[PDB]
């Protein structure tokens, strides 16, 4: 019964049919790889307020 | 220069966008206007706000 591992490394081949195949079975996704660089925070400006154009005559 | 032209005066930045919903109460006071007119005094020229 030693050739079960003489069997088992000679025929180690299939495992990549078996590859293959858990590959197809199995969903997939991704990256969208993120950007560094928000080392700058930027504020709006200055706003002063005040009241808008009065109509005169 | 009659050319187009453009640069970057700053790299990117994070921006959210967000909701604020609050409650207001506003009061006013309108305004008039009222002067003679050079005459007697019985021709009113402006009344206008």
């Amino acid at each position: 019964a030693s050739l079960i591992y003489r069997q088992l490394l000679t025929n180690s081949y299939s495992v990549d049919l078996y590859d293959e195949i858990e590959q197809i079975g199995s969903g997939k996704t991704q990256n969208v790889t993120i950007n560094p660089g928000p080392f700058a925070q930027t504020r709006y400006a200055p706003v002063n307020w005040d009241h808008g154009e009065i109509n005169d005559s | 220069a009659q050319v187009d032209e453009d640069i970057i005066v700053s790299k990117t930045s994070l921006w959210k966008e967000m909701q604020y919903n609050r409650d207001i109460i506003i009061r006013f006071k309108f305004g008039n206007s009222i002067v003679k007119m050079g005459g007697l005094g019985y021709k009113w020229s402006e009344i206008s706000y």
